[PDB]
């Protein structure tokens, strides 16, 4: 699923 | 993993260097606060702190070696514990008060501005006082905060995380032997510190429920990020 | 204080001698399961355990030196953590199952008989798996359980200073045990930390369980005992 | 309070 947390962790 | 090869001193510096910055709140000096305004300030602050927390987490030795899902799990589990122990740490030199931000230093009675918040404030204030009386050092603090990150979600999943957890214990002990504490004082203090993590868990769970209620009460719009971190606990 | 005079071995012996018994459930394996019946079983069991727990706490060194008000508070704080760590201890040699009573051994699918209970079962099972992993000893278990009694409500209250002194004595005890087991100084501190970190998750389970229990009370599917209701209301 | 009573005796 889309997760703002995913983005922050990957960035 | 790279974390296990690190020495104790190297571990302390790595953690110390990963520390997030102390963010500010809004400079509107209108007092007192309303419920909505205090709620707005707290949630706005936590929102911005969360972004830095993720940066901090990725710099906690061993955390990058975890899959993305594991990282996500640990952070979703521990995020409020981590905000709170940081809050409590910052508030240590301000007895009777919570230093949410340098321009947002709140006493006990200001917790009354939000219903059910004063109970959470009292628990945080007691935790800060406990840290004060233990003369908690910054090196111990960062070790504890890393323990929370790695430990709180590890039983809701192993060896790698637990090896790193062992590494921090070693690091904690190393710090205490450094301060001249005797062997008996060393494990006694270790125990005292880790037991406070149980209260931090309790506070986080109390805070999680309060946040959830405020979501349902719809007093203040919560960010998608904060909502998602919150959704992970229901 | 007598608690401060006990040696490590004397501490272990006192804690072991104070162990509550393992109660049976009113469980009848002939009448299958409903949400109301299992909840009945679990709460009935807890109610009976609670009486033993209260009399056990009096035998925990240092606990009798506290004011009555402080005793009430500690037990009100810790009662479900203590029930849970006992449960996890019992279940340690039953992989995948929770031994609530010798005649009531449940895996997670039965936990689905009650709404949201399976989440709690899973956490308890993971904790039992953890104890199994660590080869947790009974001597260590009784130390941890008394730490929970004294520690969980200590931050929500001279009186505390006494408690922290007893807590320290139990730390001394845990370490003495590990040194006897042939563990190195490093291994002692690592195991010590490992044991105390589990208490964080035990707090978490109690917190969730308390909320689940409160919701069932409002759901009103099975009569909770007077004592359980009072304990439950002590968390609100 | 039941707990109080049970603690007393
Ligand atoms: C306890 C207030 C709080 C939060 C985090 C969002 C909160 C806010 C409103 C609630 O109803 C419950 C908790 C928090 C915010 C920033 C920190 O660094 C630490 C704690
Ligand atoms: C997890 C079920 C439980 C309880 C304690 C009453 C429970 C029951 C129903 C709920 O909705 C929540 C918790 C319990 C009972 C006895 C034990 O020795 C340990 C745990």
């Amino acid at each position: 699923k889309h997760k703002i947390l995913h983005r922050l962790l990957q960035d | 993993s790279l974390a296990l090869s690190l020495t104790a001193d190297q571990m302390v510096s790595a953690l110390l260097d990963a520390e997030p910055p102390i963010l500010y709140s809004e400079y509107d000096p209108t007092r007192p606060f309303s419920e909505a305004s205090m709620m707005g300030l707290l949630t706005n602050l936590a929102d911005r702190e969360l972004v830095h927390m993720i940066n901090w987490a990725k710099r906690v030795p061993g955390f990058v070696d975890l899959t993305l899902h594991d990282q996500v799990h640990l952070l979703e589990c521990a995020w409020l514990e981590i905000l709170m122990i940081g809050l409590v740490w910052r508030s240590m030199e301000h007895p009777g008060k919570l230093l949410f931000a340098p321009n947002l230093l709140l006493d006990r009675n200001q917790g009354k501005c939000v219903e059910g918040m004063v109970e959470i404030f009292d628990m945080l204030l007691a935790t800060s006082s406990r840290f004060r009386m233990m003369n908690l050092q910054g090196e111990e603090f960062v070790c504890l905060k890393s323990i929370i990150l790695l430990n709180s979600g590890v039983y809701t999943f192993k060896d790698h995380i637990h090896r790193v957890l062992d590494k921090i214990t070693d690091t904690l002990i190393h710090l205490m032997a450094k301060a001249g504490l005797t062997l008996q004082q060393q494990h006694q203090r270790l125990a005292q510190l880790l037991l406070i993590l149980s209260h931090i868990r309790h506070m986080s769970n109390k805070g999680m429920e309060h946040l959830y209620s405020m979501k349902c009460k719809n007093v203040v719009p919560l960010s998608d990020l904060l909502l998602e971190m919150l959704d992970a606990h229901r």
